[PDB]
Formats: structure tokens, sequence, C-alpha cells
């Protein structure tokens, strides 16, 4: 349905009439405002 | 505590140990009753070996498949299993929860 | 995830021999460092 | 049919499990191994530390036993950073005997 | 987690490498100069007092 963000900056949730999605996304900075400064293996796990 | 990743196999294997009833259970109890936690028991390893996590560690693998039935590892170190009298009396401790006269004879033979 | 699990854990073999020259490269450094040491303070002691 | 019963074997599970263990237990004696460094380091900056103040306080020794009112410096100091030290460890050492 | 357990490291041993070379620049301008005073302290200790 629809989404949201945590006021931290650090998480994603998806919020559907059946529950909710988290995700964990790190903050962006630096190089190509990529994660810590040039990072793509972090965790990209949902969680119910 | 000689090993760094099996204090949770460890753990598990203790949580099986005490699920695993004893003679408070029948005998002077109900032996309806101690069959059905025999067979939860026994569910309970077979969904324990089939979840994956005995995957790794082929001795805890071993032990958990021997648990079950399967005899494979037994029928390979018959060398150390002694004789059929004990063979016998394992499977009996294995896969017999109540034991038949005429069923005793043919598992014998 | 399985193929992105594969490309990290490959990454992080080559990061680990990366990791293992700098780490033989600070030993003979440190090694370097401490036979200067060794040397200036046996200078020190027959000076005093 | 085309759904797959499951996506791999239990194999590659093992080996990505077994090479996870062993990189952490690689990824924990090296910082075990560079926190013991860092800690040699310092203790070999501190030794370093010493010996520049012992070559300046050398130095200046030298230059002031040259110097006639040395004589009556020493003369009227009560105490001296030498003696103190050297009476110090011969009694730390008197003491443990 | 093991990620940013390498990164880390990693970080903290070029910290190390920068520190140990600094340390071995300030070691050897400590002995450079110390060889000449090394030979000053043998031809004072001859000089003995009566």
């Amino acid at each position: 349905n629809e989404v949201l963000l945590s006021p931290t900056q650090h998480h994603v949730a998806l919020v559907g009439s059946k529950g909710v999605m988290v995700l964990e996304i790190p903050k962006r900075w630096g190089k190509k405002s990529e994660f810590e400064g040039g990072e793509k293996t972090v965790n990209c796990r949902t969680i119910p | 505590s000689t090993s760094a990743s099996a204090r949770s196999m460890c753990r598990v294997l203790d949580d099986l140990l005490k699920k695993m009833p004893m003679l408070h259970t029948g005998g002077t109890q109900t032996l309806t009753e101690f069959e059905l936690k025999w067979q939860h028991w026994r569910e309970e390893c077979e969904r324990h070996l089939q979840n994956g996590t005995f995957s790794s560690n082929v001795h805890m693998e071993a032990v958990c498949r021997v648990l079950l039935g399967d005899e494979e590892v037994l029928l390979e170190k018959r060398d150390l299993m002694t004789t059929w009298y004990h063979f016998l009396v394992s499977r009996l401790l294995f896969k017999h929860p109540t034991v038949k006269p005429t069923e005793l004879h043919f598992y014998a033979q | 995830q399985k193929e992105k699990q594969l490309e990290d854990l490959r990454y992080c073999r080559e990061e680990r021999k990366s990791l293992t020259e700098t780490a033989e490269r600070l030993a003979e450094k440190f090694e370097e460092a401490k036979e200067k040491q060794e040397d200036l303070i046996n200078r020190l002691k027959r000076i005093l | 049919s085309r759904a797959c019963f499951q996506v791999g074997s239990e194999e590659e599970k093992r080996q990505l499990r077994t090479e996870s263990d062993g990189l952490h237990s690689f990824f924990l004696e090296i910082k075990e191994t560079t926190e013991s460094l860092r800690g040699e380091f310092s203790a070999m900056k501190i030794k370093n530390l010493e010996g520049f103040a012992s070559i300046e306080d050398v130095q200046q020794r030298n230059k002031l036993k040259q110097d006639p009112k040395y004589l009556q410096l020493l003369y009227k100091k009560p105490l001296d950073p030498k003696s103190e030290t050297q009476m110090q460890e011969i009694r730390r050492l008197n003491q443990y005997v | 987690t093991l990620h940013r357990e390498m990164e880390k490291v990693k970080l903290d041993q070029k910290r190390l490498d920068q520190e140990l070379d600094f340390i071995l620049s300030q070691q050897k301008e400590l002995e450079d100069l110390l060889t000449p005073l090394e030979e000053s302290v043998k031809e004072q200790s001859g000089t003995i007092y009566l």
C-alpha cells in the first residue's frame, strides 16, 4: 500500500493491509552518493 | 568448549534429550500416552533433521540419522557394533516402543 | 541473493590475501622498528 | 513442476557457512594481532621519547660539566635525579632480595 | 558483518602503517643524532680528576 521512512534514516517500511516489511538501507555519503562511501554488500533483505 | 561453533548444536541435542520421555511417562501411567510422546519425539527429531541444520558435522548428522532409525552407519561399522544381540536390542530401543512376542521373534530372525 | 553472496565471498577471499600481504608487511616493519629500538636502547645503556 | 523443491543443495550452504566461520575467525585473530601491534607501537614510541629525553639530559650535563658554576650548583642542590633513581633502584633490589 | 569488520581492519591497519612509518622516521632521526654522541662520551670518560 504505502511506504514510510524511519526518523533516524536507516529503515524503510512497506506498509499494507496485511503487515509491514522493514528493510535496512544505510546512509548515503561520499563517492557517488553510495553507502558509506562505496559499498554494495550491505544487508538488503526484508523482514516481516 | 573444544570447538567454536557447536554450542547451538549441543543445546539442541540437550533439548531433544529433555523432550525424550523416560519412565515417568509410561509403565505406571498410560501406555497410549507413552507411545504418543515417543511418536512426538521421533517426529520432532525427523523435523530437526530435515530442516537443514544437520547438513554440517558428519558426526552429529550420523548420530541423528541413527537416532531416527536408519542403520547404515551400523551396517558399515558392524565390526564395532559387537554382535547381533546388541544389534537387536538397539533396534528395540530405536524403533520399538511396544514389543509383541510374535513380532519380537520376527524381528529377531 | 545466492549470486550476490558468492560474489561477496569471492571479494572477501581476495581481501583476505590482500590483508595477509599487508600484515606481513606490517610485521616486517615492526621487526625493523623493534631492532632499531633495541640498538638504540643498547647504545643508551653503553652511554650511561 | 515449474516450482523447484529447493534452490541449490546443502553442500553449497555448508561451504558458505564454513567460509563465513573461517573469515570470522581470521578477522578476529587479525584484530587481536593488530591490537597487540598497536600496543607494541605505543611502547616503542614511549621508549623513543625516553631515549630522546635521555640524550637531551646527557647533552645538557656534558655542556654543564665544562662550566665553573656547575660545582657551586651541585654543592647547593640538595637533590639530584640520577642519584635519586640510582638509590631508588638499589633500595628496590635490596628489599626484593 | 564480515565486510564491516574487514573494512574497519583495513582502516586500522593503514593507520598503524602510517604511525609505524612515522615512528621509524623518528627512530632514524634519533639514531642519526646519537651517532656523533657515541664518540664524545668515550673521550670524556678518560678525563679522571684528582
